[PDB]
């Protein structure tokens, strides 16, 4: 009952990077915590081609992209200006069917974790 | 254990989930040319990560008249408690899985999304 | 366009 | 007010294999697109002439859903038959209806969505579009199957965003006809019954917003005794009809007057005969 | 398992003018079991080229279909619609009065 040695047990390998699939209802805050309690980061979107994949795996997820107030630029974890289109009191983004959306950071959504 | 680029990797298996809609016949060959077989299932947990999924996928399972029964690609037995309606499927037609467990017996000349499967060394 | 997604009852 | 209502119907046929699956999308009160797996075209087709110039890109992506929707519904029509412990050789109907509405401001006014098993409401997306509600005391399963696996969120998405956007994308394409308010051609027809009684029927003809309200009122305040009304009926070209009737004492019919309340009209017109 | 009963309205698309072209309509409504049948009748004879609207349901799950054909009304010709359904113990033939 053997899995890949570059990632943990119940994890999936796509493109040089492991993922954790959620199945748990949690909040952006906690979602970021839980991932970091697993030695990895919260799900970051690389290419508009990873994005098609990621919807056929599990369709809703918090992404490592947030604003501070309503009116500030959208930022990754790095603190870098996020470079993908992302759609009042909503400040954390989510992935939903191959588009990025703005959501209430208190909404209990599904989180996926990501590696290197 | 490692996989191909557009391929997903779970429990040292390389899976290829489909972008496109193709024939049951066609898809088999298409897996073969990428050196994999059409998805043969172990159990419900062999596609757990894909739980949510709402598409329906072609699987490597037909009914031939050697055994008057549903056999896989290899020609192994169908676990008679994997698919509940195993005594309902129209022999003329082919099966199509979905990671919620459910199956659909369906016209083989019809066009669906599909899965290929690799494995060990 | 119709809803991209339904329910499994 | 504007709406992008869709309507899905699935009918299980034991003697066939695939169940009959039919879809129709409605901009306000025009069916513009349909879908049927029984025709010689198991793809999404246009009805309203203002979809004719739409390319492949769009149709493939909508057929993609229709087809998939039928397969998911096939399974429910079997999953549901389990819950209800119903005989396998019975015909059954599962219907899905969803809609988004704009308002005066012209942005999202309200949304809705609900399922129904054989004429009885089965599930219903709450007013707050965040949690599903079990209707029938046997729906609780399908409720908690969906509440737990965050599906509401995806509908909250379609309703407040996707549906909303395409209404506006469709209305710009059917601008010259969908937004063309049509006034009803109003006249009164006389019909006798005996010597002491007769029926006065008030006619409405060819109006495009479907919602209308006909009234009978006597010289002022206006009573509604022995009145009669019918189901607003479709023309056949994409307008509407409705008539309103009343039993009137033969001889002095002028005592009774007719009023038409319509959106397209500036004035609620008065009718005399 | 609801069984709703169909409400039949038979009418002419335009004001019934003789000699000139017109459309004849049968609009059934408010019924739920879907397997309904409709026929339009010239002097008791079913007309072959009848076209139907794509099946749709209203606010309450009850169904409605529309049935039309090209025809030409006359003084000595009487047209009628006939609906056979699961609630009606026998078919229901509703005649077209030009004033309805």
């Amino acid at each position: 009952a053997r899995h890949c040695g570059h990632c943990p047990e119940e994890w999936i390998t796509y493109s040089n990077s492991c993922y954790y699939i959620g199945k748990e209802r949690r909040t952006w805050e906690e979602s970021l915590l839980a991932c970091t309690s697993k030695n990895s980061s919260l799900l970051s979107i690389d290419n508009e081609e990873e994005m098609k994949f990621l919807s056929i795996i599990s369709p809703s997820s918090w992404i490592g992209v947030f604003r501070n107030s309503s009116h500030h630029p959208w930022v990754t974890m790095n603190g870098l200006a996020f470079k993908h289109e992302i759609k009042a009191e909503l400040n954390c983004a989510v992935l939903q069917v191959n588009r990025l959306k703005s959501a209430q950071c208190g909404s209990s959504i599904i989180y996926h974790c990501k590696h290197k | 254990c490692s996989c191909q680029e557009k391929w997903v990797g779970y429990r040292c298996n390389c899976y290829f989930i489909s972008s496109e809609q193709k024939t049951w016949n066609e898809s088999r060959h298409l897996c073969a040319s990428q050196k994999s077989s059409l998805l043969q299932l172990q159990n419900t947990d062999e596609l757990d990560f894909m739980s949510s999924s709402q598409q329906f996928y072609w699987i490597g399972l037909s009914y031939s008249e050697e055994h008057t029964a549903w056999l896989w690609e290899n020609g192994s037995a169908l676990s008679q408690y994997l698919f509940p309606s195993f005594e309902t499927f129209n022999t003329k037609n082919c099966i199509a899985y979905n990671p919620n467990g459910n199956a659909l017996d369906e016209s083989c000349e019809d066009k669906n999304r599909y899965i290929c499967k690799q494995q060990l060394i | 366009v119709m809803a991209p997604r339904t329910l499994f009852l | 007010s504007h709406s992008l209502k869709y309507f899905h119907t699935s009918v299980s046929r034991p003697g066939r294999g695939e169940p009959r699956f039919i879809s129709v999308g409605y901009v306000d009160d025009t069916q513009f697109v349909r879908f049927d797996n029984d025709a010689a075209s198991p793809r999404m087709v246009p009805r309203a002439p203002w979809m004719e110039q739409e390319g492949s890109e769009y149709w493939d992506r909508e057929t993609r859903s229709a087809r998939d929707t039928a397969q998911i519904f096939r399974v429910n029509l079997r999953t549901l038959r389990g819950y209800y412990n119903q005989s396998e050789a019975g015909s059954h109907t599962l219907q899905w209806m969803h809609g988004c509405e704009l308002g005066p401001d012209r942005r999202f006014l309200r949304g809705y969505e609900q399922f129904a098993y054989d004429g009885k409401d089965y599930l219903t997306l709450n007013e707050d579009l965040r949690s599903w509600t079990a209707v029938d005391t046997a729906a609780q399963i399908s409720e908690q199957k969906s509440n737990d696996a965050s599906e509401a969120e995806h509908q909250r998405a379609y309703l407040e965003d996707t549906c909303v956007e395409w209404l506006h994308k469709y209305l710009e394409k059917g601008k010259e006809t969908l937004l063309h308010l049509e006034p009803p051609k109003t006249h009164v027809t006389h019909h006798p019954i005996s010597d002491h009684e007769a029926t006065l029927r008030c006619w409405a003809l060819g109006f495009y917003p479907a919602e209308i309200t006909l009234t009978w009122q006597q010289d002022g305040e206006g009573h509604t005794q022995d009145t009669e009304l019918v189901e607003t009926r479709p023309a056949g070209d994409g307008t509407f009809q409705k008539w309103a009737a009343v039993v009137v004492p033969s001889g002095e019919e002028q005592r009774y007057t007719c009023h038409v309340q319509h959106e397209g009209l500036p004035e609620p017109v008065t009718l005399r005969w | 398992m609801i069984q709703r009963t169909p409400k039949i309205q038979v009418y002419s698309r335009h004001p019934a003018e003789n000699g000139k072209s017109n459309f004849l309509n049968c609009y059934v409504s408010g019924f739920h079991p879907s397997d309904i049948e409709v026929d339009l009748l010239k002097n008791g004879e079913r007309i072959e080229k009848v076209e139907h609207s794509d099946l749709s349901f209203s606010k309450d799950w009850s169904f409605y279909l529309l049935y039309y054909t090209e025809f030409t009304p006359t003084e000595k010709d009487e047209y009628a619609c006939r609906v056979n359904h699961v609630t009606l113990s026998q078919p229901k033939i509703v005649k077209w009065d030009r004033d309805m």
